[PDB]
């Protein structure tokens, strides 16, 4: 786990991630039935991002996969969408931020990543998806 | 062409022969749990009988127990004229302590009436006895590893005329290297004196009384255990943790090594743990060492934290049922059962150990497989993850719960990465010592 | 089916499965498929729990029928903390097939025993062991030298109420429902009971059977007993438990202790193996004597 | 295993490829998780090479399938993404060249290839992918 | 784990998977995972083979432990023609699974014994058989007329060197690995040593050991012998054989050409089963004799 | 189970959901056949609803499945579709309403929900089915 | 079974339906195999209905799912493809006619059905797969 | 062991696994290093004996012994428990390739040379299963096991 | 294959399996994959039924092989009510391999023995069990007081035709195949043939074999007689039926009824276990007799 850097600046349009709740659920064949979840929190888990700058963005993203990635390492994550609260309902959300405003650290759900080039300066990936480990 | 349903010929042979290869019966199994296959074990020999034939297989035996024997070399019968022979009887083998008090078929034969010569069976090889001079030197046996008894000039008119099936009790020490080292009694006494003297009597004191007659010849566990695997090869054996005396267990020849030593496993109920390549034996107790709580768990395969199973109610063990040896008296074969005082209405599950244990501790084992068999209803079947991989395929979970913090002793631990557990329920005051009166 | 066959036949039919399992407490619990709370009985079955009702299987065979009844545990529900104490153990069930819109068209599917309960994951799956769950298993006596029968049996009836035996007194130190202080101690011998039975009918603990060890008493009739094993409900240190008398199932402690040895349905004497194949030698005692 | 050539020149827009670890993972199912690495190194795992030029260039490039590739050899491979680092984070790349200048020695990963004619003169091929064999 | 908790309760964790099998000859053979060659002990584990590590079991009872150990075989590696010979039988391994960034925090999984192997397709997978395959086993003597033990046994020692017993002679004449002329056939009788070890010190096989059957010389000493199994290694007519000679496990085969009669570990005479229910005729011979 | 609040009022074209039934089936093969019905009612079991607003309606939904949903709670849910019956046939619906005027109580069929950012303040999310859990 | 309606008159183009032939086989694999069908008739099997009118048309075809629907009842079935025969062969189709008219009492081959809002008074629902039992 | 096939390694058909010959060496610690029998006497007076063979290497376990219920004499006895602990030890190798059938003439019971590069090791074939594309369970036989042991007599 | 290798070492090869079975009645049947009808022998192999032929399995041990089968019934073909009355039961097959451009171009993979056949939705399949069925079958005589043989038996020869024995009668008022009621009842005795064989030899039932029970004549030599089991194919009221006589397989019955008492192949006599451990007390009858 790090502290290293957000990430590279670009995020494409389609840069997709909502909470992932456990929700063990039963399923009874008569009709209603009950669920519990033992989270009390949320995996945030975002996906699709996407890098589109020139080749020289690219040597300093491959590397962020590879450097200070590996698998198993930080890299807290800039979301475009310490505890922040949601008072819509008259429930709560109450949900901590261990890093500082909406950095979520995660990791990526890749075991390798696909770099393409699309001419003489563009640099395309087309998916980093994250889940936000603790 | 297409296939046949013998694509259910391949699913089983040699489909499932793969599996055995690397892998009464009734209690047999709950109380290894789920463990593994409880391999059939100790139908215990009642009526014990000398046959001299040649497929009878060499025996082998820790303590004080009484043993068959069979005949090598009994020369023709001679009429003094109302029989007599020259017989020899051959025991067990290893070096033995002395053979006393034989009886016959039937009664009891008093030994100084006998002409025998007891042998202790050493690799120091023994010569020959020289009642073999009726072959000659030449051709006299000269027996290395096996302990035989010869019988000299036995006069066959008390018991009919036929021979007698004899029966022999034998003291056995528990060899081995691991036995060498660490002398019990047998040999680490090294002159104990001290006879009480000071002349039915005042025997009631005697299972509490200082002095060491008749329970000196008993073999600790821990090198009874480490016999087996030496005379198996495994000589990484581990066996510190075992705390318990023999008395007289007996397996025969081909008794396929583990199964001699399953019989114990029931009896004193010890780990066969095997974390590392040292194969530790280790009493099994309710000491936790895990303290897991429902929030440490790893995601399993079916996707459930703890799947707990409650095996069935019509197959409990209501009373369970022992066929242990005297161990005090004429060794006979008997029996002690334990009867739960609810459900006393079936399920009857006894087994047979072949050992040689006293009467209040025979009650004892049966009033803890009656009370281990129920507790051991419940299993439970979760993974944990290897950031705490140092739970042993043999340690006990706290595991604690919303409802209950019911401790479980593991088995079957299957890990690739992903310590996955067949745990099963396991109390401690299971572990202790009955306090029953004796006979 | 029992006469609803007019409803059967047409393929218009409306028939929701629904089961009732009676513990071994008095209690039932209701289960259906109906999505509706129903009853035909005083039962009131709930569709909030139960009812999966995979595949209940036949046989003219005596092996039992199976069916695995998936469903849900909660608090209105079987909670599962009631079911790991030890209920639910023998409990009894009956199947029905009920007509929704009229309960009176209904017959049993079979009635069972509810042999293996796994529950997880928030749910539990329950095979259902047929009627003849109880042919299959081994019943008898082998002639040992102790007792056989329980205290309560017919075989050996004691009357167990007759005079100072039980001990009727409420608990104090529940500890880890092993130990039990119990603060009324004084009254009976040390080590009286020694294979009792803990019937504890108040409290958490409602009706539930232990066996006693280790009858001692420390200071001032304290009588600190053990158990065999965790009752699966912690008692409250405010129970009441009723402790029937320890009997070690031996002629000596049958005709001292209690007075029923007449009753005694054991085999004490037992000659033994090597007195069957022995042949009377004409030497030392031959005269009539106990052989003992 | 050899040191032959690079590849031919030509490479379509579209030749994807980036580093894998397997990373193997466990999810603890009540908190956060814990994941081990077993690699210390990435296999860069380079695909969808495209040639395309006239049916001069293919004969040279279907017998370098065949002649010096057979299945089990190296034909270094040319990256349009003696020790490199990586020093963008605090932590570092310091992965091994052991060819010069990004040269990263591979095999293809087919059992066949397949070349077809798209006009009088045309030679294509969808996809040549590789993982950079040690 | 020893002592590698700090490294292993933190999430970041780098524990690969490495392994070492000591053959039955004195070499060992490395494996790793973590795909650079490393070494902690004197091993040199090599990633250009083995290593799958396919999902070890565990087990309370006596049965076995499992790791299929998915691999690769080269001429670095095991390379099948050694495999194949004879070795890598009762092969010893320890399963170790090291820190690579510091090989000083590990543990050992399982020591095991590699028991089944199945090679192919370019490949080999070894079945690890756990720390407990000696037992399930038979061992036993059954009362047989013959010997039990081997030569060098101790329950028959007999200094094997003590004379000239042995042929030590280089081998010539290999032909079907099978015949072996030898050139130096003279020197012991003929038939000297049919149940021996040829015991083969050099060249291809190298410590392999074969039976030997048909020891026979036919002119002038070349002693043509016959194995009852291929040796599964080609010696290549230069190589050196060492023979002890051959015990026909028999009384008087014993004694005869070998001095140690005492040590004989045998039961020759063991009377019969007729003789076992034989009541005593008093017709013809009852004086006290051989039996035999 | 909550009674919280309707929904975010926007609804995109294509908000589909119809109502369910279990009434499983024989087909006699060689005839007609005989099915039976456990219900005597019906799941509504609504889905493929799209938020599309600002991002500032995004913040006040994505905290709607985590703060007054979890996974189990109510949010009483708005058909742009006290026992209303239906008498276009001769028989009858006679279905209950356990909230008032069409507001079927349900939950979300989704253990994680996914927003996508369209543009510099489009959020959109694809589908958010239900069941309507009693 | 009823004889309640026929159904909302709209039907889109491309309601598919025609009669399906149990047809058990053999298929040996010399060559030629015999075949026979248990019927002596032939299942309708009428699929891909489409009401399409406004919402007011929409509470009055959902409970027609519902109301005499369930699953198990009638609804007599309008085809736009009493005993009716065929003698464009010298064969005969000769097949029956219960209801009059080509009614075809049928039922829907669904556990749900599935209606969308594509405007403010659009309903449309995809699928409505019947079989006609007899 | 009269080979009948002489199969060169190019010569195998593509089996199932896709591997042209799996090869299977059965486990060290179940080989029955020592055999026994208990034939009947057939000689003298009637009676049930006992031989056995041991290996010389690996004597430390594995006892693995039947019961015959015919009659054979002595050096007979000894002949065969000698015959079965050289063929126990050979047929751990075991094969499973499949072969063509354009030899199709491989009986069930044939054994075949079954050149490799490395070994040339024959095999007596088992559980032949063909449909169109004979696959074979072989298992290792030697020629020299089939043999008198010539051992001396009681 | 035998002298195909030719036809068989090229990769263009031709070879269309085909198979004839054998029924127990005299006639054969043809079956090929070529889709042409061919033969080779005078079986008229024809492509309408049968033929899928999947994977014939071998084995050195004494096992069956099996095969599957695949195909069709028709009414040129077994038709299976040809096959559900109880012909085609020990039907022996030879399955081929023939060349379809030569016929002359063949061999037998197995000759088969065709033992479990499932018909099932208009097909067919037919376990063929291989050439060694009957070995893995128990076969002796358990020294019972009774007889052990058959009537035609080697062991108890009798020329059934040797007088009036066989009632050649035939059939009238076959009723529900069980009872027949038989127009030529008279000419034997009352309960003459209580065993006896039943076979038809015309008709429907042509040369199928049941076995009689309750042979009695109710008026004027009706002589109803029952069976056992079903003949499984209708008799039309006009067959013909012949009836060998009964064999009660007793001493009494054999030498009273027939003459064969010779030929009895039984043990009446056989003492008993509690003659074996009889000791003889010297009381009572001791002296030679029948001990009956
Ligand atoms: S001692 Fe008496 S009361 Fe107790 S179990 Fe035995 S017979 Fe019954
Ligand atoms: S003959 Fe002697 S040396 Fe040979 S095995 Fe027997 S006892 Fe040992
Ligand atoms: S009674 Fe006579 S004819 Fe009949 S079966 Fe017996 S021996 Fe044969």
């Amino acid at each position: 786990a790090f502290h290293e850097v957000r990430f590279p600046a670009n995020l494409s349009f389609g840069s997709v991630g909502g909470p992932e709740r456990r929700t063990e659920i039963v399923t009874l064949s008569s009709g209603h039935e009950e669920r519990n979840s033992p989270w009390a929190h949320s995996r945030r888990h975002y996906d699709a991002g996407v890098g589109l700058r020139s080749l020289d963005d690219v040597e300093r993203l491959i590397a962020f996969f590879e450097a200070r990635g590996g698998q198993l390492h930080g890299f807290r994550w800039k979301d475009w969408a310490g505890i922040v609260s949601f008072n819509e309902p008259p429930p709560q959300g109450a949900r901590v931020t261990a890093g500082f405003e909406f950095d979520v650290p995660v990791r990526f759900d890749t075991d390798r990543i696909a770099v393409s080039v699309q001419s003489f300066q563009a640099g395309d990936l087309p998916q980093v998806p994250v889940v936000e480990v603790r | 062409a297409t296939i046949l349903l013998s694509a259910a010929g391949a699913a089983i042979g040699g489909g499932f022969g793969g599996t055995v290869l690397g892998l009464g019966r009734v209690i047999d199994q709950r109380l290894l749990g789920s463990g593994s296959q409880s391999v059939e074990t100790g139908r215990v020999d009642r009526l014990r009988l000398s046959s001299a034939s040649e497929g009878e297989a060499v025996g082998r035996l820790w303590g004080r127990m009484r043993v068959a024997g069979q005949v090598i070399w009994a020369t023709r019968f001679f009429e003094s004229a109302s029989y007599s022979l020259s017989l020899a009887l051959a025991l067990c083998e290893g070096e033995i302590l002395r053979v006393g008090r034989v009886w016959a078929d039937g009664s009891e034969i008093e030994v100084s009436g006998l002409n025998m010569r007891v042998y202790r069976g050493g690799e120091d090889q023994l010569p020959d006895p020289k009642i073999a001079a009726v072959e000659g030197a030449e051709a006299a046996p000269a027996y290395r590893g096996i302990a035989y008894v010869v019988l000299e000039d036995l006069q066959l008119a008390p018991f009919g005329n036929r021979v007698p099936q004899f029966t022999f009790e034998v003291v056995r020490a528990a060899q081995g290297a691991l036995a060498e080292a660490e002398p019990d009694l047998t040999r680490g006494l090294r002159a104990v004196a001290l006879i009480p003297g000071t002349g039915w009597s005042d025997g009631e004191n005697y299972a509490r009384g200082h002095w060491i007659s008749g329970r000196a010849v008993a073999q600790p566990l821990a090198s009874v255990v480490a016999e087996i695997c030496g005379a198996a090869g495994i000589t990484e054996i581990d066996v510190s943790g075992l705390y318990g005396l023999v008395r007289g267990y007996t397996m025969t020849g081909d008794q396929t090594g583990r199964a001699g030593l399953q019989a114990l496993m029931l009896a004193y109920g010890f780990e066969a743990l095997e974390r590392d390549g040292q194969l530790v034996f280790r009493m099994r107790d309710g000491r936790v060492a895990a303290d897991l709580a429902a929030a440490d768990l790893a995601l399993g395969e079916g996707e459930a934290v703890v799947e707990t199973v409650r095996a069935a109610e019509a197959e409990i063990a209501g009373r369970v049922r022992l066929a242990y040896v005297e161990a005090e008296g004429d060794f006979e074969v008997k029996a002690v059962e334990a009867v739960f005082p609810d459900a006393a209405a079936g399920a009857a599950a006894g087994s047979e150990l072949s050992l040689a244990l006293t009467r209040a501790q025979a009650q004892g084992i049966v009033g803890r497989w009656l009370a281990e068999a129920r507790v051991a209803r419940d299993t439970a079947r979760f993974a944990l993850p290897p950031s705490r991989g140092h739970l042993g395929t043999g340690d006990v979970v706290r595991l604690d719960l919303p409802e209950g913090k019911r401790r479980y002793r593991i088995d079957r631990v299957e890990q690739a990465g992903l310590i996955q557990v067949e745990a099963v329920r396991v109390e401690p005051g299971i572990y202790a010592p009955a306090d029953e009166v004796e006979d | 089916p029992e006469s609803l066959k007019a409803h059967l036949q047409g393929g218009v039919t409306t028939l929701a499965r629904a089961w009732a399992l009676a513990r071994a407490d008095g209690r039932v619990l209701g289960f259906t498929d109906h999505d509706v709370v129903l009853r035909f009985d005083g039962i009131s079955f709930e569709p909030g729990s139960g009812m999966t009702a995979k595949a209940v299987l036949q046989g003219t065979g005596l092996s039992v029928d199976n069916t695995e009844s998936y469903g849900a545990l909660s608090s209105e529900a079987i909670t599962e903390a009631d079911l790991l104490a030890g209920r639910y153990d023998g409990a009894a069930v009956t199947v029905w097939l009920v007509n929704w819109a009229d309960p009176a068209m209904r017959a049993v599917i079979f009635r069972g025993h509810l042999g293996e309960v796994s529950r997880g994951a928030g749910a539990f799956t329950a095979e259902l062991r047929g009627l003849t769950a109880a042919l299959g298993q081994e019943q008898g006596r082998i002639y040992h030298p102790r007792c056989a029968a329980v205290l309560g049996d017919g075989r050996c009836r004691f009357d167990l109420t007759k005079d100072g035996y039980a001990l009727e007194a409420a608990l104090g130190g529940v500890d880890e429902a092993v130990v039990l202080r119990l603060a009324e101690g004084a009254g009976f011998e040390d080590r009286w009971f020694e294979k009792g039975r803990l019937v504890v009918l108040d409290g958490a603990a409602a009706g539930l059977i232990g066996v006693v060890k280790n009858d001692r008493l420390q200071a001032d009739g304290s009588r600190l007993i053990e158990l065999w094993q965790r009752l699966g409900a912690n008692p409250v240190a405010g129970d009441r438990v009723r402790i029937e008398p320890g009997c070690d199932k031996r002629a000596g402690t049958c005709r001292l202790k209690f007075d029923n040895f007449l009753n005694f349905r054991g085999f004490p004497h037992i000659p033994g193996e090597d007195w069957m194949v022995s042949y009377p030698v004409q030497s030392g005692t031959n005269d009539g004597g106990s052989l003992f």
